[PDB]
């Protein structure tokens, strides 16, 4: 073993309604006495260590150690997550931080409204988080804003 | 068919931004539906477009910019 | 030495977004004026940060929030 | 065999909105113009017209491998701007597209919630003078706060 230790709380995520979020985990939130900083530990993002959902509007790769989502009208407010960091004696640290979902940044008073017509259903969207983060993250390349999340979501609708 | 929706919320909310939209609007359309390929290529594979609409609101409640 | 201001376009103007300033402001700078690596990484090589300040203004006229 | 035909115009770039203290970014898209043999705008050589001095102190900036357009406006350049985007193809003929970039003020104005101030080592002409300088303290202050590669930062001033 060695306990794995915090020294900076990721503190405090936030996101919009209709928009895509992202943050990377950074290296000094943990730091182990035996095993270093937050990156070589095995992160796990956890609700009573009840796992995030596959439906969950947040995810998190392990791998990359990157928490994304996408949340809706259902989600504003305030969300207390905790990330566990286990080290490789196989004991977890905890920490306790806050996603702070706000409303759409313009509300109803937008000054233009876009909608755009696709080929499929749209349960194919309305069911998988990703592929309606993909969609997002699309639209905000087809305006020359790869990966800014200048784009918020209005509705998905079957024509 | 999928109908998405979504708004620009890096426009100014008043006065209306009528030319900004504009911009914006000819960017991924035509003069009609028909999307420009910066928008087609953006969202294939995943996602293939066949018309644009982009309707005003709130102070260009009265506008419309694409047919 | 060079000192640079700017602000965040992405902040809400009203009501005083507080707690958003506040973890935009731990996540660059420490309780104190020191700068993280996050910060520091982000400007080299080509600028090497030696201090933060972050006062409110506006909606948050009243508040500072580094250093503290 | 046949004649060179000159390239066309298809697409004009309307206008291109930009804010002061703001990096802005704009790729030029391929179906603005289109030749009989050359193609595509990508298959073309682009080239952007509009003042100078010594250093490369314009605002404004074109790529033309990139075939991208990019720049960042101080106070003294809010307000309308023409521009000419030129478009040569193989055999030396070209195409105008005249188009307008619009530099409004710096976003938020006075009503921002908050002012940051950093003070980093050297001397502020390695920034004020060179607009690249300037260009990447931007887009590396928007990625010290996890934006990647995004116009979240509005500069506001640069002092000793
Ligand atoms: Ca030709
Ligand atoms: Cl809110
Ligand atoms: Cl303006």
């Amino acid at each position: 073993p060695n306990r794995p230790e915090l020294k900076n709380h990721i503190d405090r995520v936030d996101a919009w309604v209709g928009t895509y979020f992202e943050v990377k985990i950074p290296s000094d939130t943990f730091y182990d006495h035996e095993d270093t900083t937050t990156d070589k530990l095995k992160l796990t993002l956890k609700l009573e260590q009840q796992l995030v959902g596959e439906k969950s509007w947040v995810q998190f790769n392990s791998n990359s150690q990157l928490m994304y989502g996408l949340p809706d009208s259902s989600h504003v407010g305030k969300h207390e997550y905790f990330m566990h960091a286990t080290d490789k004696g196989g004991l977890s640290a905890v920490d306790a931080f806050e996603i702070h979902v706000h409303r759409r940044p313009q509300g109803d008073r937008a000054p233009a409204r876009f909608k755009a017509k696709f080929v499929g259903d749209p349960a194919l969207v309305l069911n998988d988080i990703h592929k309606k983060i993909a969609l997002v993250k699309k639209l905000a390349f087809a305006f020359g804003d790869r990966n800014c999340s200048t784009i918020t979501l209005q509705n998905i609708t079957r024509g | 068919s999928i109908v998405v929706e979504w708004t620009n919320n890096t426009l100014p909310l008043e006065p209306c931004p009528k030319e900004q939209i504009a911009g914006l609007s000819r960017r991924i359309a035509e003069d009609d539906g028909k999307p420009r390929p910066a928008f087609s290529n953006a969202l294939e594979p995943d996602f293939k477009a066949t018309s644009i609409t982009v309707t005003g609101s709130g102070s260009c409640r009265h506008l419309q910019f694409i047919p």
